[PDB]
């Protein structure tokens, strides 16, 4: 956050005096919201998975919408999975509050790993959304005869008293109480601060009542504070995200040829095949694309544990011997190039357990 | 060399038999040599090994006896570069490690005239819960049919065979508690633990609760025949809850660890 | 399953749900009595509840035999055990306040009426094996001890804070086919007075059924829009919606938990309502 001095030197048409003030405002340049992308492949359907979050320990934020806009380059894919929030959705810095945002992409012709996608998430800060509630629902509620008199002190109230109110966001989260932290503001000092400037006695009285109420903890929880966001401009964070620069894309399927006790093998036929045709890059059946089955402490392999891929559709029988008692996952498989390259593999049976029942 | 190989034997005490698994791959020496000498001009070459015999022979003194593999392995097989092949053998296990020999007869196929043969061999040594015991006592417990699979709701029977040889008879009592144990942690682990406890508590139930085992005279056995019924499909590996307490010193031995019920 | 109907209680409960197929098997409870015979000769038991009868059980001397008799759960919506004083069968006497505050006199009242419910409807009969004309009966008033904290929950769901309910559109979907699920949560009389607050959270935790381990909060198998953890009120029936998208073939459980606050410990009730779905 940085300070910044503005100064105006403006004349006037009707008046001759060369007016213009010199203000010194603070600006919090740190971006509140944070987004981390995760990518998912499956055969011919792609899946984006964004973990929205906050980037300040003591500044929860609220989400309105995160509709993933497609690029404008061409008549491209049919996105789906846009989220429009019926009510503002809370989100903290960390904890068990992972606000996932998932999108399903299915192609029409193929994928090019050079395009872009713009998220365009609209958010707002809890501090702003909950300061508006106090400054509109506790001071000037249901009155115009009051507001026409109070409005001459508007911008002072929103810059020299309200801005310093540090909140008990924990209390709001847990019990939904609008309460200040104990060491927030010296009540006597801020009570004195308003006297020096001239003020209508009624306005001083009502602001005193409001400050006392906020310090005593008005605690409307869910019956309200969904109507006052209407007059708060949100903030956009249109962020670009790009598909990965993978070179090749295989998928591997473990057919179960022809429950299963320990020490007796289960036959399988693995089918590795390169579905790179539907991802822009043409197939390359000559690269150094060793494919290996990572035997673990709870499985054992018999047959070809590793082989170099040099054909579009490779397959070979492999036998699996259990070691552990029961309900084991399949062994993992990996395909890492030898020279310098990287690729990706869709293990179709990645999450599929097998029950081993001894004797 | 160009067949970097190892033997990764692992023991199955439950099966009472050790599985010796050998695995051999063409090595980085071959990876260098194929570009260095075989086809330096061609961009990316590959070896052409052909295994004509893979033999596992257990040996001692003048004795030398082969051992067959677990699964069918075609003897006259091929092999290219970056390849790794594994095979497994079973053998029964206390204070005398075995002695084995692995022999690999193969031959390269540099052109289909020149076939450099090899007979590489080496030998080494085979180097590396269900029956429960009672604490502060001698008695031993084992279910006769430890692993049992049945269908949902059909009552089934076990036989908790007992060995007692300590000094004197006992009046131990076996019972199953269908009460959710108290959890002690993030919610992602707390509810995992609670799901485990709840399934244990109200999955399987005993038709012979508070079955006072009548008498077990010293240096004798007993068949505490139990009867069950399941109501929630799943796999109750080492089922808890079934605990037996002795009315001599208030033990709480977890005798239920010797059962692996599976109700569908 | 339909194969295991040789046994009387399983046959009865399956028949009841089939005949009245709107309710679900979780609306039943076993009782698990255990009759121990002290008479020297063998006895034959027939036990009865409101509509059904058990088959003959031959219990011999000094040997216990368990009886799995099913009972329908009593709903708190149409009995009102909260404000119902314990009856004094000798009316007219000097009254002395028992010194029992509200939070525990309500508990004792609930336990007493819960016990009294099953006494009036459960009965049984004798047949001595030697002579068949020595019939008899058993009262359970002077056997059944007072209920306990654990037994109150299962037979009286009203003791629980929230009566949640789950439902899927179809319990059979294809890979990548969208499906939304709704949670209907209504608080109970216990929730309306046991706590001074306004909001309680709930989580929509998921299990793999076969493997029976909780999936991670941020997993590779189920995709959804919005946090699983959501607020709900403590005074009105609330409907929550989620937009599940399965990715991997299998079957999932979708349990629920309800907590005071996002404070690690402090979970109100570990709810048992779950609805299993299959994706293939």
């Amino acid at each position: 956050a940085f300070d910044l001095i503005i100064k105006t030197s403006f004349t006037k048409k009707n008046d001759q005096g060369t007016f213009g003030e010199t203000k010194k405002v603070r600006i919090q340049c740190y971006l509140q919201l944070s987004v981390s992308v995760e990518d998912i492949f499956k055969k011919d359907i792609f899946f984006f998975k964004f973990l929205l979050n906050s980037s300040v320990r003591e500044e929860p934020v609220i989400l309105y919408s995160s509709e993933l806009s497609a690029p404008d380059t061409r008549n491209d894919y049919n996105i789906r999975g846009d989220y429009i929030a019926t009510t503002p959705a809370l989100i903290t810095f960390d904890g068990n509050e992972s606000f996932i945002n998932c999108y399903e992409i299915t192609a029409n012709n193929n994928f090019d790993s050079k395009d872009i996608f713009n998220l365009k998430v609209r958010y707002n800060t809890l501090k702003e959304q909950l300061d508006c509630f106090i400054t509109d629902a506790v001071l000037i509620e249901g009155d115009v005869e009051w507001f026409i008199l109070f409005e001459k002190w508007k911008t002072f109230w929103e810059l020299e008293i309200l801005k310093k109110l540090k909140y008990d966001y924990d209390a709001f989260k847990e019990n939904r109480i609008i309460r200040l932290l104990k060491t927030s503001i010296d009540l006597n000092k801020t009570k004195s601060k308003i006297r020096n400037l001239c003020i209508e006695k009624a306005v001083l009285d009502k602001i005193l009542i409001c400050l006392n109420k906020v310090s005593r903890g008005i605690a409307v929880c869910n019956t309200d504070m969904d109507e006052y966001v209407r007059n708060l401009v949100p903030k956009q964070l249109t962020v670009p995200v790009q598909l990965p620069g993978f070179e090749q894309f295989f998928h591997v399927q473990f057919e179960q040829m022809e429950i299963a006790t320990i020490g007796n093998s289960l036959s399988y036929t693995v089918i590795v095949e390169n579905l790179s045709g539907q991802w822009g890059q043409d197939v390359i059946d000559d690269g150094g694309y060793i494919f290996e089955i990572l035997s673990s402490n709870e499985w054992l392999i018999h047959g070809q544990k590793r082989c170099a891929i040099k054909e579009k559709r490779k397959e070979f029988e492999v036998h699996l011997i259990p070691l552990k008692k029961g309900y084991l996952n399949f062994p993992r498989v990996e395909i890492t190039n030898i020279n310098g390259k990287s690729c990706r593999v869709d293990h179709s049976n990645a999450f599929e357990s097998i029950l081993i029942f001894a004797a | 060399s160009l067949l970097n190989m190892r033997l990764r034997n692992i023991s199955l005490k439950s099966e009472h038999c050790i599985l010796s698994s050998l695995d051999f791959q063409t090595s980085k020496a071959s990876e260098q040599l194929t570009k260095k000498f075989i086809y330096p001009q061609e961009h990316n070459s590959f070896l052409k090994l052909n295994f004509q015999e893979i033999s596992y022979k257990l040996i001692d003194g003048t004795s030398q006896i082969e051992l067959d593999p677990i699964c069918p392995l075609k003897v006259p097989l091929t092999a290219f570069s970056y390849d790794s092949i594994s095979a497994t053998f079973k053998l029964v296990l206390s204070t005398q490690p075995h002695r084995v020999k692995i022999t690999l007869a193969y031959e390269l196929e540099l052109h289909p005239n020149l076939k450099l043969p090899v007979r590489t061999s080496w030998e080494t040594e085979v180097t590396l819960t269900s029956l429960v015991n009672s604490k502060l006592s001698n008695v031993k417990f084992k279910f006769i049919n430890s692993n049992i699979k049945v269908i949902k709701g059909e009552k089934f029977t076990m036989r908790l065979q007992i060995i007692n040889s300590s000094s004197s008879p006992l009046d131990l009592v076996v019972y199953y508690n269908n009460t959710i144990n108290p959890i002690p942690l993030t919610l992602e682990n707390q509810y995992q633990l609670h799901n485990k406890y709840r399934k244990i508590a109200e999955g399987i139930i005993l038709l012979s609760n508070d079955y006072k085992i009548p008498v077990v005279p010293p240096r004798e056995t007993y068949f505490a025949d139990l009867r069950f019924i399941g109501i929630m499909s799943g796999y109750y590996g080492t089922l808890s809850g079934l605990k037996v307490l002795d009315l001599n010193t208030n033990e709480l031995i977890e005798v239920g660890n010797g059962a692996s019920v599976l109700i569908q | 399953s339909s194969q295991v109907e040789n046994v009387d209680w399983i046959e009865y409960v399956m028949s009841k749900i089939r005949a009245e197929s709107n309710l679900h098997s979780r609306d039943f409870i076993l009782l698990l009595l255990d009759f121990r015979n002290s008479w020297i000769d063998g006895i034959k038991l027939n036990v009865q509840f409101e509509d059904f009868t058990s088959n003959e059980y031959h219990v011999e001397a000094s040997h216990t035999s368990r009886i799995i008799v099913p009972i329908k759960k009593i709903d708190y919506k149409k009995y009102n055990f909260e404000n119902t004083p314990i009856p004094r069968i000798y009316p007219g006497r000097q009254f002395i306040q028992s010194g029992l505050n509200e939070e525990q006199t309500i508990e004792m009242r609930q336990k007493f009426w819960c016990r009294e419910h099953i006494i009036s409807k459960l009965k049984c009969n004798w047949k001595l094996t030697t002579d068949q004309s020595v019939t008899g009966s058993v009262d359970f008033n002077k056997f059944i001890e007072k209920f306990d904290h654990k037994m109150v929950y299962t037979i009286y769901p009203g003791r629980l804070f929230y009566g949640v309910q789950l439902l899927l559109d179809e319990p059979k979907v294809k890979v990548g086919e969208i499906i939304n699920l709704k949670i209907i949560t209504e608080p109970t009389s216990t929730c309306r007075r046991k706590q001074n607050s306004t909001v309680n959270f709930l989580d929509i935790v998921i299990f793999d059924s076969k493997t029976s381990k909780i999936l991670p909060r941020s997993n590779r198998r189920i995709l959804y829009n919005g946090s699983l953890t959501k607020p709900i009120s403590t005074t009105k029936v609330s409907e929550i919606n989620l937009e599940i998208i399965p990715i991997e073939k299998g079957r999932y459980e979708f349990s629920v938990c309800i907590s005071k606050s996002n404070n690690q410990d402090g979970i109100i009730q570990f709810d048992s309502e779950n609805v299993i779905l299959s994706v293939i």
